[PDB]
C-alpha cells in the first residue's frame, strides 16, 4: 500500500492486514473479548438502572489508573544506568545551561556599566 | 403537509435524461433518477447565468442613473 | 471639551448599562435582547458626535478619567486616547455590533 | 404543543 | 478495594501474569506489561497507543466523551489521548508526505523572499525631496547648530 | 447507536460498508446530482461484476484491493451530515440534555409550578420500582450457561413485565430539548 | 441481517414505553402555575449624561493636564479669537 | 522595464535607487536654479502638516485643509483644491522621474572607452 | 491648579469663518447641550457649592523641620539614624512625586504639540533628561533596602570617581 | 511585516479554495484580508491599513450575516455542496451576499474599493520585495476566485438541499440589519474616504497597467474561477491532486503541528518532570 | 411560512422588492460614481515617456 | 420547520420508495419485506438506506441500518431517533 503509517497517523483498519484474517483462533479471541465486554456492560447497566441506587458508580478501572500513576510509581522503580543518566541530565543540564546564559549576560552588562558604555537613558524604576 | 403526486416526477427534458442516455450507451440504467428529478423540474427549471446573477437590478439601476443625470443636467 | 469628553464617556456608560441590568431582577421583566440592541443603537448615535467633531476640526484628545495607583515615579491612571483611529473605529464597531445584536435576536431565538 | 423542559434546580 | 485489586509489581511468572490479566479484566493473551526497565510502570498493562478519536463514535460508550466502557482498562496516557488533546487518527495523506510538502512550501517561500529582497521591485524615480535642509528643525534638529546645507535643484 | 456491534463483521458486512463509504465519497467528489447518479451507477456496476465469487480468497483479495483504492481516492474533506460524528452541530445540544434525575432536587416551590407533570412522574417512578426486581430476575435466569455473552437484551417474556434494563433507554433526554 | 424476533419484540416494547413517556412530557393547559417613546431616551441618554457631564466639568476639567487636546489648525488668513491676531496671507505663486 | 534592464542586461548603466543623484548636481546645467518653497516653516507648523506632508506642495495642501474646514459639513466642496494638490504632487513625481532618467543617461554617458 | 507648576500655554483658536450654505450640525447640538445638559448640572453644582460655603473648614499642609542628616551623627546611634532615615524617606518620596510631575509635563506637551512634538517639546524633553540624570545619580541602583546610608555610600563613591578623573 | 503579510495572504487565499464550508471560506477570506493589511503596514501606510480595517468590517460582517441566514433557513447546513439555487429561492439574502462579495473584491466605488484599490496601487508603486508583491497580486486574484466559488456553488446551481423546504427570510430582525450593512458596504467607504483628513501622500502617476492592475487581476480571477466551476459539470471524474489536497487539508499545518507539538510537550510533562 | 415539499416555494413581495431595490441601488451608485469619477478607475494624469525627454531638458552634456 | 409526525414520516418514506424503479408502486406496503417480498438485493438495501438519509437529512449508522428491512422498520427507526410521538 502507498500509505505509510506514522506513530501519530496510525494505520487505518480497512488497510489493516490483521482485520481480514478469518482463522478460528482469531475468531475465538474476538468472541472472548466481546464476552468480557458484555459481562462488564451487564454489570454496569444493572448498577446504572438500579432504582435503589443512591450514589454514583465507583470505577475500579479509574481507581487502578490513578493508583498506578501516583502511588505505585516508586515501589516499582529500580535505578539503572539509563534511569540515572536521564535523571541527572534532565535535573541539572537545564540548570547549568541557564546558569551559563544568565551569568554571561550579567557579566557583559556589568562590564559595560563599569566602563560607562551602557546607554541607560530613562531607566528610573528597575 | 399534502405531498405532490409522485406520478409528476419524470426524467424527460432534464439532464437526468442525458445521464440515462449515456448509461444506456454503456448498457446500464439508473433506478433513482425520478428521486432527483424535482431538483430540475418545475420552478427549479432553467439555468442560472453569472451575468444574470451579477447584473440583477441593472435595468432599474440604469433607469435611475438616466433620471439622475437628466436632473443634474437640468439643474 | 465638555461635550466631546461627555460623549466619549457616555458611550461606555451606555454599553455598561445592559451588563448591570443582567445582575438585577429586571432582566426577567424586560425583553433583554431588545433592550441591549437599543443600548447599542443609542451608543452608536452618541458616538456619531465625536466623529463629526473630529471630521470638522481634526483634534485629538487625551482624557485621564481616574488615577488608579502610583508606583514610585510611574503613575498608572485610566487614560483614553481619542484620535482618528479610535474615533472612527468606535463608530464602525458600534454600527456593526448594532446590526449583529439585532441579528442574534433572530438567529439565537430558540436557544 | 408545549413540552416540559428538564432543568437543574436553580432555586438554591 | 483490597491490595489484590490494585496494580502491583512486574509479573515474574505466568501465574502472576494470569492473575494480573484477571485483575485488569483482560484476556491473558491480550495482557502485556511494560518492559521491566524499572520506570515505575510495574504491573500495569500496555494498551495500543491509539487516540480516543479512533474509537467508534456511533457506539453507546459508558463514558460517553472519553469513549470508554465501565471496567475497561484505561490507557496509561489516557489524559494525553482524550478527544480534546493528542489525535492519532489516520490521514488521507501519509505523515512523511505531509511533512515533506509543508516543509517544502515553507522553504520555497523563504528562499523566494530572499530572492525578492536581493532583487527588489521599485519605480524609475529619484528620492523624495524635502525643503528647509531636509526639514532639519522639524525633524528634531538642534536649533543652535547649523546643518550642512542640502540643496534641491530642478 | 441503539444496536451493539458484534464480535466481528462478516464479509458481506464489510463489503456493504465499503460500498456505502465509496458512494458517499463519490457524491462528495461529484458535487452535482446528475453526475453523482451517473458515477454511482458505474460504481454499482463495478460492485455487481464480482457479486458472484465463490473463491472466498479471491473475494478477500478483491476487498483488500478495493479498500486500498478507496483510501487512495477518498475525498480529503468528505461530506458529513450536520448531526453525525465529525459534522458541524454534532454534539451541539448536549448542554441542554439535563438527565431526568435532576428533578429530584427541585424545591417544592419549583414543583408547584408543574403539579400534573410530577404527578405523572411519581407514577413512572412507582412503575420502575415495581418492575426492577422482576427484570433483574429475568436477566439472571436468561443468562446463558456458556460464557459466550452479548450486549443484546431480552424482551419481556411474561405479561405485565417491562423489558429488562429499560429505564435509561426510555426517559433519555430528547434530541432537541 | 434483519431483526431477530426477540430484537423486534424488545424494540416494540421500548417504543411503546418511550412514546408513552414522551406523551407524559406534555404540559397541561394550567401547568406553568405562576405564583402571584422617549422614556428610554430620558432614562438612559439623559440622566447618565447629567452625571457624566457633572463628573467631567467638576472633577476632570479642574485638574491639571486631565483633559488635553491637540492644537487647532491655523491657516493663513485666520483670526485668533483670544489675541485677535490675523495670520498674514501666504506668498503668491503661479 | 528598468528592472528588466538592471537585472538581465548590463546593470552598470542603470541608476542605483539609493545613490540618486550620483553625478555632481551641475553637470550639463551651466545655469541651475534652486527649488522654490512657497509655504513657510511657521505656516506648515501652524497648519499641523505631518513631516511626510511637509514637502514642496504644502502650499496647496494648506489650501485644501482650509477649504475642508470652511466647507464642512459639505465634504464634496473641495474637489478643485484636491485636484490642485494632486497635480502638484504629480508634477513633483514627474520631476523625480526626470532625475532618475538624468541619472541613467549620465551613467550610460560615462561609458566612454 | 497652579500654572507655574503645571504650565499650560495660551490657547490660539481660529475664528469660525464659515464658507457654506448648509448649517453646521455641531453648533446646534452644542446649543441643545448647553441648554439641556450644561444648565441643570451647573445649577446643581452651584447649590452644592452654596451648601459648602456654610460648614466651611480648612486643612493645612504639614511642615517638617529639617533634622540632622545621616552624615551629622555617629555610626551606631540608632536614634540619629532613625531620625535621618525617616527624613531621607520623606525626601525620596517627594523626589518620586517631582519625577511624576515632570513626566506629566512631558506627556501633556507631547499630546498638545501633536505633530510638532519633535520640535516644540524641546524644553520639556530637556527638563526630563536633566531631572532624570539627577534622579539616577541620587537613587538608581540602591537595593529594595535603600536607605540614607546606601545613598551616602553611592554619593561618596561617585565623588571619589569624579575626583580621581579630575586629578587625571 | 511585509513578508509575513504577503505569506499569510497567499497561504490563506490558497486554503480558501477547495473549502466546502461557507463559514470556513469566509474565515479564510478574513485571514487573507488581514494578511493584506499586514502588507500595507509593511509598507509605511498605517492610515491606509486602518482605513482598510474600517471598510472591511462592513462587508465582512454582512457576508457572515448572510451566510448565517442561509444556514438558519436550511436545516443548519453549512456545507456548500448541499446548497445552490439560493439566488432564486432567497432573493434578498442572495442580493446582499452578492453585494458583499463584490465589495470584498475590488468592485469600483464600493466600500472595499477605497481601501483595496489604494493598497494595490501603493504596493505596485513602492520599493518592495518582488516576491511579496507577486504573491500579493496572486492572492488578490485568489480572493475573487474563492468569492466566485461561493457565489457559484451557493447561488448559480440546481437545488441540492433536502426535499422538504422551510425557508423564511421574512423577519424584520433578519432583514433590517442586513439592509443597514448593505447600505454600509455600498456607501461607507466613499463617505469616510472623503471625510477623513489627508493622512499620507498617494502616488497617482503610474503606467496604465499598474493603475488598472487591481481591476484586471480581479476580473481575471473571476473568469478563471468561472471556467473551472463550469468544468465541474462535465461528466469526467475529478482525480485527487497534490496541490488540491494541500489546499483542502490547510497545508497540513494543523495535521502536523497540532499532533507533534502537543504530543511531545505532554509526553515530556509526564515522563520527565512528573514521573522521573 | 408554508413549508412546501419538492416544489419551488412562494416568495413574498417584500423580500423580492427589497432585494431588487438593494441591487438597483448598488448598480445606480456604481454607474453614478463611474460617470463622475472615472479617473479613480482609469487614471488621473498622463504617465510621461521617460525616453522622449530631450538631453537639453535633462542637462546631459555631450 | 414543521415537527415530524408518524403519518408524515410514513408518507415520505413510501414516496421515496415509489420513486424507485426496482419497486413497483403497487405491491409496496408498510410491512413489505425488501428481500422476502420485493426481492431486492443487499446493495439495493444500502441504496435505499442512503436514499432515506438524503430524504431526512440525517445518517443511519451502518449497524442500525443493516437491520432495517421493511418500510415500517424504517419509519419506526426514524420515529425513535427523532422522538416524534410526543
Ligand atoms: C469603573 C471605572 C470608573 C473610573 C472613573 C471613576 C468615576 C467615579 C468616581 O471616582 O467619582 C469620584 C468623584 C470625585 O471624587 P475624586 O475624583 O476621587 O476626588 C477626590 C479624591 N479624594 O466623586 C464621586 O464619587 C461622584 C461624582 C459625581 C457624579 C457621578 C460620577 C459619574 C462618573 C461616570 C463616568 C466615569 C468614567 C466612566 C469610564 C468607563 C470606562 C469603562
Ligand atoms: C515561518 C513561520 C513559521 C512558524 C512556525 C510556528 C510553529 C508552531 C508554533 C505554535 C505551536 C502551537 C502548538 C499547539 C497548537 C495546538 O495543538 O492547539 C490546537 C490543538 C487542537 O487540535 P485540533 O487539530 O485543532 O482539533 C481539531 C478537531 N479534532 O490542541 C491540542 O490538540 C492539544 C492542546 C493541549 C496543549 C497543552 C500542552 C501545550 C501544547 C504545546 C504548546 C507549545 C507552544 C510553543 C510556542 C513556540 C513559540 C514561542
Amino acid at each position: 500500500s502507498k500509505y505509510k503509517p506514522a506513530p501519530l497517523a496510525t494505520l487505518p483498519s480497512t488497510l489493516d492486514p490483521a482485520e481480514y484474517d478469518v482463522s478460528p483462533e482469531t475468531r475465538r479471541a474476538q468472541v472472548e473479548r466481546l464476552s468480557i465486554r458484555a459481562r462488564l456492560k451487564r454489570e454496569y447497566l444493572l448498577q446504572y438502572n438500579d432504582p435503589k441506587r443512591v450514589s454514583h458508580i465507583e470505577d475500579p478501572a479509574l481507581i487502578r489508573w490513578t493508583y498506578a500513576r501516583s502511588a505505585n510509581i516508586y515501589p516499582n522503580f529500580r535505578p539503572t544506568p539509563k534511569n540515572s543518566l536521564l535523571g541527572a541530565v534532565a535535573g541539572f543540564g537545564p540548570l547549568i545551561f541557564w546558569y551559563y546564559v544568565f551569568k554571561t549576560d550579567r557579566d557583559r552588562k556589568e562590564r559595560l556599566i563599569q566602563e560607562g558604555k551602557l546607554d541607560r537613558k530613562f531607566n528610573i524604576s528597575y | 403537509m399534502e405531498l405532490p403526486d409522485y406520478r409528476q416526477w419524470k426524467i424527460e427534458g432534464t439532464p437526468l435524461e442525458t445521464v440515462q442516455k449515456k448509461l444506456a450507451a454503456r448498457g446500464l440504467r439508473d433506478p433513482w433518477a425520478r428521486n432527483e428529478a424535482w431538483r430540475y423540474m418545475g420552478g427549479f427549471a432553467g439555468n442560472i447565468t453569472f451575468p444574470s446573477v451579477i447584473l440583477k437590478g441593472f435595468k432599474w439601476g440604469f433607469a435611475a442613473f438616466v433620471v439622475a443625470l437628466g436632473a443634474e443636467y437640468f439643474l | 471639551m465638555n461635550i466631546f469628553t461627555t460623549s466619549i464617556l457616555l458611550i461606555f456608560i451606555l454599553l455598561l448599562s445592559p451588563i448591570l441590568i443582567s445582575m438585577s431582577n429586571l432582566i426577567k421583566h424586560i425583553n433583554f435582547p431588545l433592550y441591549t440592541t437599543t443600548s447599542i443603537k443609542f451608543s452608536f448615535i452618541i458616538s456619531l458626535l465625536p466623529l463629526l467633531m473630529f471630521f470638522h476640526n481634526n483634534m485629538e484628545y487625551m482624557i485621564t478619567t481616574w488615577h488608579w495607583v502610583t508606583m514610585n515615579s510611574m503613575e498608572l491612571k485610566m487614560s483614553f486616547k481619542t484620535d482618528f483611529f479610535s474615533i472612527l473605529f468606535t463608530s464602525v464597531a458600534l454600527f456593526v455590533t448594532w446590526s449583529i445584536m439585532q441579528f442574534s435576536s433572530w438567529y439565537m431565538h430558540s436557544d | 404543543k408545549r413540552l416540559f423542559v428538564v432543568k437543574p434546580s436553580l432555586y438554591y | 478495594m483490597t491490595k489484590d485489586m490494585l496494580p502491583g509489581s512486574y509479573p515474574r511468572t505466568p501465574e502472576e501474569r494470569a492473575a494480573a490479566a484477571k485483575k485488569y479484566n483482560m484476556r491473558v493473551e491480550d495482557y502485556e506489561p511494560y518492559p521491566d526497565d524499572g520506570m515505575g510502570y510495574g504491573d500495569y498493562p500496555m494498551l495500543p497507543n491509539r487516540s480516543q478519536h479512533e474509537r467508534d463514535p456511533w457506539y453507546q460508550w459508558d463514558h460517553s466523551e472519553l469513549r470508554m466502557n465501565w471496567g475497561e482498562p484505561i490507557h496509561w496516557d489516557l489524559d494525553m489521548y482524550i478527544r480534546n488533546r493528542v489525535d492519532t487518527s489516520p490521514t488521507p495523506v501519509s505523515w512523511d508526505v505531509m511533512c515533506k510538502h509543508l516543509f517544502g512550501f515553507v522553504a520555497f517561500m523563504v528562499f523566494m523572499f530572499w530572492v525578492g529582497h536581493v532583487f527588489p521591485s521599485y519605480q524609475p524615480v529619484g528620492p523624495k525631496q524635502y525643503p528647509y535642509n531636509n526639514l532639519y528643525l522639524e525633524r528634531g534638529g538642534d536649533p543652535t547648530k547649523e546643518p550642512e546645507p542640502v540643496v534641491h535643484y530642478d | 447507536a441503539f444496536c451493539a456491534p458484534p464480535a466481528y463483521l462478516t464479509h458481506q458486512q464489510k463489503v456493504l460498508r465499503l460500498y456505502k463509504r465509496a458512494l458517499r465519497h463519490l457524491e462528495s467528489w461529484c458535487i452535482h446530482r446528475d453526475k453523482y447518479r451517473y458515477f454511482a451507477c458505474l460504481m454499482r456496476a463495478r460492485f455487481e461484476e464480482h457479486k458472484n465469487e465463490k473463491d472466498m480468497m479471491r473475494a478477500t483479495q478483491l476487498l483488500r484491493e478495493a479498500e486500498e483504492e478507496f483510501w487512495q481516492n477518498q475525498h480529503p474533506q468528505p461530506y458529513i451530515f450536520p448531526d453525525s460524528p465529525g459534522g458541524t452541530s454534532f454534539e451541539r445540544y448536549e448542554c441542554y440534555k439535563v438527565p431526568e434525575w435532576c428533578l429530584d432536587y427541585w424545591h417544592p416551590s419549583e414543583k408547584a409550578m408543574y403539579p400534573d407533570y410530577f404527578s405523572k412522574r411519581e407514577q413512572w417512578k412507582k412503575l420502575r420500582m415495581e418492575s426492577w426486581d422482576r427484570e433483574v430476575k429475568q436477566l439472571q435466569e436468561e443468562t446463558s450457561p456458556d460464557g459466550i455473552m452479548t450486549e443484546a437484551l431480552p424482551p419481556a417474556r411474561r405479561e405485565g413485565d417491562l423489558p429488562p434494563l429499560w429505564w435509561h433507554i426510555v426517559t433519555r433526554p430528547r434530541e432537541r430539548p | 441481517s434483519g431483526y431477530t424476533p426477540d430484537e423486534k419484540l424488545r424494540l416494540q416494547q421500548l417504543r411503546e414505553l418511550r412514546r408513552r413517556w414522551l406523551k407524559d412530557q406534555e404540559l397541561s393547559p394550567r401547568e406553568p402555575v405562576l405564583p402571584p417613546s422617549s422614556l428610554f431616551a430620558v432614562s438612559h441618554v439623559l440622566i447618565p449624561m447629567w452625571f457624566v457631564h457633572y463628573y467631567v466639568k467638576y472633577h476632570m476639567a479642574t485638574k491639571p493636564y486631565t483633559i488635553v487636546s491637540s492644537k487647532p489648525r491655523i491657516f493663513p488668513g485666520d483670526t485668533i479669537l483670544e489675541t485677535g491676531e490675523v495670520i498674514p496671507p501666504m506668498r503668491d505663486f503661479p | 522595464a528598468h528592472l528588466t534592464r538592471r537585472y538581465l542586461w548590463d546593470a552598470s548603466v542603470e541608476p542605483d535607487p539609493e545613490k540618486i543623484p550620483s553625478f555632481p548636481p551641475d553637470l550639463g546645467f551651466p545655469e541651475r536654479k534652486e527649488r522654490v518653497m512657497v509655504a513657510t516653516q511657521q505656516e506648515m507648523m501652524d497648519a499641523q502638516l505631518t513631516l511626510q506632508q511637509r514637502d514642496y506642495c504644502a502650499h496647496y495642501l494648506i489650501r485644501l485643509l482650509k477649504c475642508k474646514r470652511d466647507s464642512f459639513p459639505n465634504f464634496l466642496a473641495c474637489k478643485h483644491e484636491q485636484h490642485d494638490w494632486d497635480y502638484c504632487e504629480h508634477l513633483d513625481y514627474v520631476k523625480r522621474m526626470k532625475e532618475f532618467e538624468r541619472e541613467r543617461r549620465l551613467l550610460q554617458r560615462k561609458k566612454r572607452r | 491648579w497652579d500654572k507655574d507648576v503645571y504650565p499650560e500655554p495660551p490657547s490660539r483658536t481660529p475664528a469660525p469663518s464659515p464658507q457654506t450654505s448648509l448649517p453646521n450640525p455641531i453648533t446646534y447640538l452644542t446649543k441643545a447641550y448647553d441648554l439641556v445638559v450644561d444648565w441643570p448640572v451647573t445649577l446643581v453644582r452651584e447649590f452644592i457649592e452654596r451648601q459648602h460655603a456654610k460648614n466651611r473648614t480648612y486643612y493645612y499642609h504639614r511642615q517638617y523641620r529639617r533634622v540632622p542628616d545621616i552624615t551629622e551623627c555617629k555610626e551606631g546611634d540608632v536614634l540619629c539614624i532613625y531620625e535621618a532615615e525617616m527624613q531621607w524617606r520623606r525626601d525620596f518620596k517627594v523626589d518620586q512625586e517631582i519625577m511624576n510631575i515632570i513626566q506629566e509635563r512631558l506627556k501633556a506637551c507631547q499630546q498638545r504639540e501633536g505633530e510638532n512634538y519633535q520640535q516644540n517639546c524641546a524644553k520639556e524633553l530637556e527638563q526630563f533628561t536633566k531631572v532624570t540624570k539627577a534622579y539616577q545619580d541620587r537613587y538608581l541602583d540602591l537595593g529594595a533596602y535603600y536607605s540614607a546610608r546606601k545613598c551616602l555610600a553611592k554619593q561618596k563613591q561617585r565623588m571619589l570617581e569624579e575626583r580621581k578623573a579630575a586629578r587625571q | 511585516m511585509l513578508c509575513l503579510g504577503a505569506l499569510t495572504t497567499l497561504f490563506t487565499a490558497i486554503c480558501a479554495l477547495t473549502q466546502n464550508d461557507i463559514k470556513k471560506i469566509i474565515a479564510f477570506s478574513t485571514s487573507s484580508q488581514l494578511g493584506l493589511m499586514m502588507v500595507t503596514l509593511g509598507m509605511n501606510q498605517p492610515h491606509l491599513a486602518f482605513l482598510h480595517i474600517c471598510t472591511h468590517a462592513f462587508f465582512k460582517a454582512m457576508l457572515f450575516m448572510c451566510s448565517g441566514s442561509i444556514i438558519h433557513s436550511l436545516a443548519d447546513e453549512q456545507d456548500i455542496r448541499k446548497m445552490g439555487n439560493i439566488t432564486k429561492i432567497m432573493p434578498f439574502t442572495s442580493s446582499c451576499l452578492v453585494i458583499g462579495s463584490l465589495a470584498l473584491t475590488g468592485m469600483p466605488f464600493l466600500t472595499g474599493f477605497y481601501s483595496k484599490d489604494l493598497i494595490i496601487e501603493a504596493i505596485n508603486t513602492c520599493n518592495t520585495n518582488a516576491w511579496a508583491l507577486l504573491i500579493t497580486l496572486i492572492a488578490t486574484s485568489m480572493t475573487a476566485m474563492y468569492s466566485m466559488r461561493i457565489i457559484y456553488f451557493v447561488t448559480m446551481t440546481k437545488p441540492r438541499f433536502p426535499p422538504l423546504i422551510s425557508i423564511n427570510e421574512n423577519d424584520p430582525d433578519l432583514m433590517n440589519p442586513i439592509k443597514r450593512l448593505a447600505f454600509g458596504s455600498i456607501f461607507a467607504g466613499f463617505v469616510i474616504s472623503y471625510n477623513i483628513p489627508p493622512t499620507s501622500i498617494p502616488v497617482l502617476t503610474m503606467p496604465w497597467f499598474l493603475k488598472t492592475t487591481a481591476l484586471i487581476i480581479s476580473v481575471l480571477g473571476f473568469l478563471i474561477a468561472l471556467e473551472l466551476n463550469n468544468l465541474t459539470m462535465k461528466l469526467s471524474m475529478n482525480k485527487a491532486n497534490p496541490y488540491s489536497s494541500f489546499s483542502t487539508l490547510l497545508g497540513f499545518f494543523p495535521s502536523i503541528i497540532h499532533r507533534i507539538t502537543p504530543m511531545k510537550s505532554l509526553n515530556l510533562s509526564l515522563k520527565t518532570s512528573l514521573t522521573l | 411560512i408554508q413549508p412546501r415539499y419538492r416544489e419551488f416555494p412562494q416568495l413574498t413581495r417584500s423580500q423580492v422588492i427589497q432585494g431588487e431595490f438593494l441591487s438597483s441601488l448598488m448598480w445606480f451608485w456604481i454607474l453614478w460614481r463611474f460617470w463622475h469619477d472615472s479617473d479613480a478607475v482609469l487614471g488621473h494624469f498622463s504617465y510621461p515617456d521617460p525616453s522622449q525627454w530631450t538631453d537639453e531638458e535633462l542637462g546631459i552634456p555631450p | 420547520a414543521p415537527p415530524l409526525t408518524l403519518d408524515g414520516i410514513k408518507d415520505r418514506v413510501l414516496y421515496v420508495l415509489k420513486l424507485y424503479d426496482k419497486i413497483d408502486p403497487e405491491k409496496l406496503s408498510v410491512n413489505s419485506h425488501f428481500m422476502k417480498d420485493l426481492g431486492l438485493d443487499s446493495l439495493d438495501q444500502v441504496e435505499i438506506i442512503m436514499a432515506m438519509e438524503d430524504e431526512f437529512g440525517f445518517e443511519i449508522p451502518d449497524i442500525d441500518a443493516e437491520k432495517l428491512m421493511c418500510p415500517q422498520e424504517i419509519v419506526d427507526y426514524i420515529a425513535d431517533k427523532k422522538d416524534v410521538y410526543e
